[PDB]
């Protein structure tokens, strides 16, 4: 059975580029392409693609559910079984929906979060896609209530594979593979179980047009610190003389603050939160 | 008896 | 005597040729007893030895859940490795893990393991004290910091001292007639002449279990440590193993040479001498 | 990336005797990475229905596999064909009943 794949991604903007490859008999050999609704009717009047089909610029005509068959000369039919299916979804065909996380984007390891996609546009389906993932976007039917259509995607139990940058999309009836422009991205972070750091303030949590800097430090070797106000900031950690690793976030000229440690090359997983600290103005 | 392998690199 | 349980897993990315593949296998001593293969149709841990086949359904549900969890963790670790080593997403890479434990004759814990390789090279390993980690390069040094910040060695220590040893002891009893057996080698010698002045003496050992064995050649007493062609011990396919050792001898001197066979199945080690 | 070419051993499960049912084994070991193509050949032709063990590896992380099939030997030349990334051409090892 040939292995079909889209590169770099099956979710692709109109005007972008995507390559369909058909790997069969240790070769990306000669192959023909088929779409759903065409079944055993080869697309492009039976074009026998040679190496890999570069669709560029991508148009809405490239959207579809594709399978390939590869050349098999010493065979009865001369060709191979149909490959696995690859769904090319073309984005940028409607105005973007909105994406928000309930209760919020910071998710304790093992827990759950709802990513709600919604729009004033009446989308029949919504898709949720984590950036850089080859998995099929998750698909749900749009529910209609009070001038908006929406869909609640349940994410969890939370872990590193589910953290990252998410976008959601809408599509309308009869063109399901033609997706909207992506929603504004939402970063979903898994917190724990790394050891929570400590939060402190300079000169202190009591200020009245005065400036304050909040220090987040730890014995664990965090490379990054993240300061969160209940009502988002990022800074590299510096090796201090206790061998501790600190970062100083200047705030001034209040709020309840927590901070989280983070490691190099791992931007979506943070420590347990520090204990809350209240800056009172 | 398998081990729970849950911590990523 | 002493015994061991090992789980070995291999994770392979193969962009454009297949989805990432995860294969795990469980052994007691030299005897495989389970497998899981992410590409196979069952998506279950499967028995690969008769004596585990009578484990109840809850065992297979529990083991399947854990090995699938491992599959997901190491397939994410492939992605992480690309970032740590600044490698491109087009290449194929290999991520291997081994964990398990040894027990002595008394069934008490002797050693535990929990270690990883990336592209055929040591990556990170749990130390003998089961409390600290050996990181083999700067990328694994990141993992070490994370794992220290998470205190994860505690969970490894708890598994190795309790669950792993408890399972090994249980399996040793389940498969006693096959795991605690000791099949001796059947031996013989072949002779082949190289020239008018040399010949090859090959000492053969077949049908033995476990796979541990010593074949050695001596000439008048001093063993030919660096003149003996040794072949890696190979599986016969029925649960026994085979090995041979050969030495090159001046024709007419075959009587000076003796092959020595040491194996736990032998009451007394064998001293074999070729004769026409 | 480290790369290790496979050692190859072609042999019979039991002492070969003409007319007697047996198993032909090709054991590949010490190789890395794990993708390998192994064929048992009979008079140069590929034998079907060949089974193989589950991928495993040794203490040095190098992989090993056993390929095997049922066969009745005859006065018919058997071999093993191994392809690997470390080999530009396939390696053929004949079975020697000697
Ligand atoms: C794509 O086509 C396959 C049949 O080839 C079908 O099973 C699959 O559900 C289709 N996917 C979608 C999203 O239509
Ligand atoms: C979707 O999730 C939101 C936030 O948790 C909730 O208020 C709403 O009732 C959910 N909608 C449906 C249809 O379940």
């Amino acid at each position: 059975k040939p292995f079909l794949s889209a590169w770099p991604s099956a979710v692709v903007p109109r005007g972008g580029h995507v390559t369909l490859r058909c790997h069969y008999r240790h070769r990306f050999n000669n192959f023909m392409l088929y779409k759903e609704d065409r079944i055993h009717i080869p697309i492009f009047h039976g074009r026998i693609f040679q190496e890999s089909f570069n669709m560029s610029p991508v148009t809405t005509a490239h959207a579809g559910n594709y399978t390939c068959r590869g050349s098999h000369p010493h065979s009865p039919t001369g060709w191979s079984a149909p490959s696995n299916p690859v769904v090319i979804m073309v984005t940028g065909n409607h105005r973007k929906p909105s994406l928000l996380a309930h209760p919020g984007p910071l998710v304790k390891s093992g827990e759950r979060v709802i990513l709600q996609c919604w729009s004033d546009i009446m989308f029949e389906h919504f898709f949720l896609h984590k950036e850089g993932i080859s998995k099929d976007p998750s698909r749900l039917v749009g529910q209609i209530h009070d001038g908006v259509s929406k869909a609640n995607f349940s994410i969890g139990p939370m872990m590193l594979a589910l953290a990252g940058t998410y976008r959601c999309y809408g599509s309308v009836t009869h063109t399901p593979y033609q997706l909207s422009a992506p929603s504004d991205p939402l970063d979903i972070v898994v917190t724990g179980p790394y050891e929570k750091p400590s939060l402190s303030a300079q000169p202190g949590p009591k200020v009245q047009g005065e400036s304050v800097t909040l220090s987040c430090s730890s014995r664990s070797s965090y490379d990054m610190y993240h300061l969160s106000r209940e009502g988002e900031r990022r800074l590299p950690a510096v090796r201090k003389v206790n061998r501790t690793f600190q970062a100083d976030f200047p705030l001034g000229p209040g709020g309840t603050y927590r901070c989280f440690g983070s490691f190099r090359h791992s931007p979506y997983e943070w420590s347990d939160p520090s204990d809350p600290l209240l800056v009172s103005v | 008896t398998y081990q729970w392998i849950i911590r990523n690199w | 005597g002493s015994h061991s349980m090992r789980y070995f897993s291999t994770s392979v990315s193969r962009p454009g040729r297949g989805e990432p593949r995860f294969i795990a296998v469980g052994y007691v001593d030299d005897t495989q007893f389970v497998r899981f293969d992410s590409d196979a149709a069952s998506q279950r841990m499967e028995p690969r030895a008769p004596w585990i086949e009578q484990e109840g359904p809850e065992y297979w549900d529990e083991e399947t859940g854990k090995v699938k969890a491992h599959s997901q963790t190491d397939r994410e670790n492939l992605r992480i490795a690309l970032r740590y080593y600044n490698q491109s997403e087009a290449g194929s890479h290999t991520l291997q893990m081994m964990f398990g434990c040894d027990v002595g004759s008394d069934g008490r814990f002797l050693r535990g393991y929990h270690q990883y390789a990336y592209d055929g090279k040591d990556y990170i390993a749990l130390k003998e004290d089961l409390r600290s980690w050996t990181a083999a390069d700067m990328a694994a040094q990141i993992t070490k910091r994370k794992w220290e910040a998470a205190h994860v060695a505690e969970q490894q220590r708890a598994y190795l001292e309790g669950t792993c040893v408890d399972g090994l002891r249980r399996y040793l009893e389940n498969g006693k007639e096959t795991l605690q057996r000791t099949d001796p080698p059947k031996t013989h010698m072949t002779h082949h002449p190289i020239s008018d002045h040399e010949a090859t003496l090959r000492c053969w050992a077949l049908g033995f279990y476990p796979a541990e064995i010593t074949l050695t050649w001596q000439r008048d007493g001093e063993d030919q440590t660096q003149d003996t062609e040794l072949v890696e011990t190979r599986p016969a396919g029925d649960g026994t193993f085979q090995k041979w050792a050969a030495v090159v001898v001046p024709s007419g001197e075959e009587q000076r040479y003796t092959c020595h066979v040491q194996h736990e199945g032998l009451p007394k080690p064998l001293t074999l001498r070729w004769e026409p | 990336m480290i790369q290790r070419t496979p050692k190859i051993q072609v042999y019979s499960r039991h002492p070969a005797e003409n007319g007697k049912s047996n198993f032909l084994n090709c054991y590949v070991s010490g190789f890395h990475p794990s993708d390998i193509e192994v064929d048992l050949l009979k008079n140069g032709e590929r034998i079907e229905k060949v089974e193989h063990s589950d991928l495993s590896f040794s203490k040095d992380w190098s992989f090993y596999l056993l390929y095997y099939t049922e066969f009745t030997p005859t006065e018919d030349e058997y071999a093993c064909r191994v392809n690997h990334v470390t080999l530009s051409q396939p390696k053929i090892v004949k079975w020697d009943r000697d």
